[PDB]
């Protein structure tokens, strides 16, 4: 694997995630 | 400033393997552990894949951070940039070469204040972070 790419993957679930208990809180 | 960030990630990160040196903080903190936990659940401890010797540590930094990047800026991204240096600078010390630590936050810093800069401020700046994970905590 890439050490980037898992960054990415990680990076990008951890967006998603908070972005979503964002909309939770609202 | 930003380069405050940098540092007392860099020094929580240190700590956090029980090794000293010398808001957005504790945010930064949660998000880094959240991170964390999901990266060792997938993959192993990212210190296996660094391979990194005193001259292409800088480089070596350099292609994965823009490999991040490469495409878009989200703040998950960044938690990851974060993680990324500090993971770095851990290995650094634990490979007998703690005085890097020291560049390493230093390249973080540019880094920040050179390629991320804008897409902060347009983007909400720091504040709008500490609002969004906010509940994640």
């Amino acid at each position: 694997k890439k050490l980037s790419e898992c960054l990415r993957r990680i990076g990008d679930e951890l967006d998603s995630n908070m972005e979503l208990q964002r909309m939770i809180a609202d | 400033d930003n380069r405050e960030i940098v540092m007392k990630y860099i020094h929580y990160k240190l700590s956090q393997r029980g090794y000293e040196w010398d808001v957005v903080h504790l945010t930064l903190r949660q998000a880094g552990d959240d991170f964390s936990r999901r990266y060792r659940r997938d993959f192993a401890e990212m210190s296996s894949q660094l391979h990194l010797t005193p001259f292409t540590a800088r480089g070596r930094f350099a292609t994965v951070v823009e490999e991040l990047f490469r495409d878009g800026v989200n703040w998950g991204r960044i938690v990851a940039f974060f993680e990324f240096g500090g993971v770095m600078c851990v290995e650094s010390v634990n490979r007998e070469m703690s005085p890097l630590v020291d560049n390493i936050a230093l390249w973080m810093t540019e880094y920040l204040n050179r390629h991320l800069h804008t897409w902060i401020q347009d983007n909400g700046g720091w504040d709008a972070f500490v609002e969004l994970y906010g509940p994640s905590m």
